[PDB]
């Protein structure tokens, strides 16, 4: 037997009510905790006890083409925010949808932390956006 | 129906806290107040409602629970019994089935009574009548009493121990420390013997004064000296002069049974309300030469440092100490959970016969063996596996897996000290 | 076919030969399709169909029926005293290839899961689903020629046994075969008998099992050495 | 004479009664120690005295395919373990079954310290998960 | 074997009725008390005496995060206690919840004792209060 | 018959490990104990059932199974023997015939 196929084709990105598109030719998505499940202690003796950390936020990004039409909504969408009051929620998860499973985490409560570098050549260059999120969960299919 | 908002009933009893542990009690007993052949309490206040304060079925329990913390539960086993009848009736059966009888003005009344009830169509065929009188099981009963100024009444245990606890095994298997109310010399070894073929500890007393006398095992006969020439690793016998009609073997197993398996010792153990060992002549604690005496019968006895009473050692009649037995039948009993809760819950898959299968079973049977290892009961542990490539076929056919050994060793604990010191000018 | 049974004459006597309730005259016919569960409750009560539910939902071949767990079934009891059945029980139950539902100590458990011809349940209804699929991907290339011929040459032929691996490689997939093998005629030597009636013979395969494991058997020892 | 060949196809990995598979085509496992056996201390005058350290603690580094279906089972039994009391146990031996005996070391009451990073292009990316270990114990077969 | 595992998660403070959350990165809770058990006196000849002093008070600082809304609530609180007469009581005991065991100590008539330094800046600092206890107990699960 | 869904039979006996390599051992013996010219044991418990302590056959037998690791297997043969009887019975032969006299 073999493992399930994997098609960049059939992975689609959305936040905020909208479809974020135009995938670059490599590496168009990361995913990432900020700190480990676990720390260990070690006394001078040998003997060892865990620490279970709490914090389980994270990282989301995604980076699209140079000239592609999504850089423009998250532009409009950017703007929009920095003229809201504080009370105003600026949050919203961030779903992928993957029927080949190979993403195993979605984005509680992610926010827009960065906006990308830009730069020219003879040539295309991609755009890096990143993310923050609440709490990067992880899930499968129960066996 | 309505509750208040807040409930508080507060009381004035103080209480003590329980524990559990590994291995539970069970007192045999003869018994008729009950028709089951076990039953379990959780307090004595529950005991004292079936019993009364002079059965031994009270004091067994009464003993039990004196130490501190309690143990979770008791089991109460019944004995089979037979009555009988003389001149100086009710006769009962299994369902409530009673039906009284009556001849009015021995023999000759004796009869009677045999043909009045071998004459009943309700209750006859489950009892048995001879000629004094006998009334004994019959059929399915497993149940039968006899009660009652012109005509008299007895009765006596009417079974081995093999067949009663046979009878008792065929009902609950869930306890693990067993005691007896019987003992007599020949129910004790037969009981000695059958519990030695099964996973269980038997915990007895004694107070047979020609235990006291004689240093070679070889020619003493007593019933402490059977026992040790027998090696019957999985019986606890104790000398106290109170082992008449008294139970302390209940408070020695309350002694540690609260605790967990293979992580503390036996000896030197602290009972509270159990006086020493006294010659029953003249009520002194043993000399150093009776305590010797017991000490090559491998028998325990209840020693005084000086001021304070201590049972010594804790070692089984075949010289193995009791925390090493309890420890190994722990140790079966997690890794028998171990791997029955891997095999189940395979709701859905499979464990195949390859290496792939294999190795996931070592690895819950190493899981199982370094929770011991945690606990200090042992030190270290190797396993051993066959490979899947060498299978017999006929066993992948049987779907079993054979084969698999391991080994460990043990960690030991320390009991008594000798001392040697100087004292001078210079 | 599934059923149940609560004769107490079933729990005594080893010797298959003497015993005649109805388990022993199963086994005796060597009724391999027959499945057979004791319980008590099996009066007026239908755990069989507990049971069926337990592994009907999955796919054909790829799971084994012992050890099953049953949500809201109780173990077998002893009808005149109502405790869990005593291994001689178990052991008059087991030589007549009846299920039961045995203890582990504190878990009940449907165990073996065989019928009465000794055959695992799995590998009965794994055949089954084989066949079944063998004929589904025969009959979808036979069909669907709606405008053309499978010619009664080597070329018609080789196209069958593509087919036919096919389906084959489908239960190697699974686990349930490991191995197999493929055999077909030559048209060169067809009677024409056959090439008249317009059917093709003497096709053959073979396979081979997998396998699974239920039970362990385990030795060890404790020393200060 | 020559020493035992080496067969990637017939090593298993398996910790908390589960078998892991599905490796990474290039380096899909790693065992190191926490810290070394003895720190020597030299004095101005050149003398050298030895300090043997107790710490024996390390870490497994195990590294599977994108699509692999050991993923799921990972994370399913991750998102358990967040929800148990802490006087629950999390830890369990893992086993590293090797034929050829170019393995070592076992892991003696491993836990899961990280989740693995996600990312995705035009092709497959491995994922990468690693455990602790109270002791990496070193075992051979006595000569 | 090893020791209990720690988990900040898992770590509840109360006081006056009301659970206080929002724990801060570092440090979140100190407990300390004021004055030794026992204070020696030597002698010009050598002699020793003790003294065994009889304060038991202690301190308890929990500190929180900058915008918790833990910190609405003691200020609500405080104001409160300014407007009341000395002979209504303002101690209540300050129970802390540990799993892991890893506190030792409970405040016995507690009272407020400080209120917290504000600063701004370009991130988010923290605030932290103080009480008393009349007698910081120091207890333990009896081996 | 049934049998536990898992079987755990633990001993307190250390144990210690065998070796397999080139040859076997034979100890030829003076004996009567068994009819078959050559016979097979693989530990010394077999061994101590046909023959006493106090027999040269076991001696032998002890101190091959002293060192570590052990031989898997060793042999007994059987020497020819002759009786004789004076004046300060019972005559057996191959297969069990056995005749008793007297006078």
């Amino acid at each position: 037997a073999m493992y399930q196929q994997y098609s960049p084709k059939d992975v689609v990105c959305s936040w905020n009510g909208i479809a974020i598109e135009g995938f670059a030719p490599d590496s168009f998505l990361r995913l990432q905790r900020t700190s480990p499940l676990v720390t260990p202690v070690v006394g001078a003796g040998g003997q060892v006890a865990l620490t279970r950390n709490a914090d389980k936020t994270g990282t989301i990004e995604i980076e699209l083409m140079q000239t592609s039409l999504s850089n423009q909504m998250l532009s409009a969408i950017q703007a929009k925010q920095d003229n809201m009051e504080l009370e105003e929620d600026i949050s919203s998860n961030f779903v992928i949808y993957d029927p080949s499973g190979s993403v195993l985490a979605t984005g509680i409560n992610a926010w827009l932390q960065e906006l990308p570098q830009i730069e020219l050549g003879r040539d295309q260059n991609s755009k890096t956006w990143i993310f923050g999120c609440e709490k990067l969960d992880y899930t499968s299919t129960i066996p | 129906m309505w509750n208040p908002i807040v409930n508080v009933d507060i009381t004035l009893n103080t209480a003590g806290t329980t524990r559990e542990g590994f291995g539970l009690p069970l007192f045999l007993a003869s018994t008729d107040n009950f028709e089951e052949r076990v039953r379990g309490y959780t307090s004595l206040t529950e005991v004292a409602e079936d019993f009364d304060e002079n059965t031994a079925a009270y004091k067994a329990a009464k003993q039990l629970w004196s130490q501190t913390p309690k143990v979770t539960q008791l089991y109460i086993g019944r004995r089979a019994m037979q009555y009988t009848v003389s001149i100086p009736i009710t006769v009962a059966a299994g369902g409530g089935i009673s039906q009284p009888y009556q001849y009015t003005a021995a023999e000759n009344v004796l009869q009677q009574f045999k043909t009045q009830i071998e004459a009943d169509p309700t209750i006859k065929d489950k009892v048995s009548v001879n000629v004094t009188m006998i009334i004994t099981k019959a059929g399915d009963n497993d149940f039968v009493k006899v009660t009652t100024q012109t005509v008299y009444i007895a009765s006596t245990t009417a079974d081995t121990a093999s067949t009663a606890l046979a009878a008792i095994e065929a009902y609950s298997t869930d306890w693990y420390f067993i005691a007896a109310e019987d003992r007599t010399q020949q129910f004790v070894l037969a009981m000695a013997s059958e519990i030695q073929a099964r996973k269980k500890i038997f915990f007895t007393a004694n107070s047979d004064v020609t235990a006291l006398q004689g240093t070679e095992l070889a020619s003493a006969n007593d019933v402490p000296a059977q026992l040790a020439k027998n090696m019957y690793t999985r019986t606890v016998c104790l000398w106290h002069h109170a082992a008449a009609e008294d139970y302390p073997e209940m408070a020695y197993i309350a002694y540690g049974a609260p605790y967990d398996a293979g992580s503390i010792a036996w000896g030197n153990a602290q009972l509270t309300g159990v006086a020493a060992s006294l010659q029953p002549s003249n009520q002194r604690p043993l000399t150093s030469i009776q305590k010797s005496a017991l000490d090559v019968r491998h028998c325990n006895f209840i020693d005084l440092d000086g001021g304070v009473p201590v049972v010594r050692r804790g070692i089984t009649s075949g010289g193995e100490w009791i925390d090493i037995v309890r420890g190994v039948d722990w140790l079966e009993s997690d890794l028998k959970t171990s791997l029955r809760d891997l095999l189940i819950n395979q709701k859905g898959g499979k464990i195949t016969y390859d290496d792939t299968g294999i190795t996931r079973i070592r690895q819950v049977i190493e899981t199982s063996l370094q929770r011991a290892v945690n606990r200090n009961f042992l030190s270290s542990y190797t396993v051993n596996v066959p490979k899947a490539s060498q299978v017999a076929l006929a066993d992948k056919k049987a779907r079993i897996l054979k084969d698999v050994t391991f080994a460990g060793i043990l960690a030991g604990a320390i009991l008594d000290v000798d001392l040697k010191g100087t004292v001078a000018y210079e």
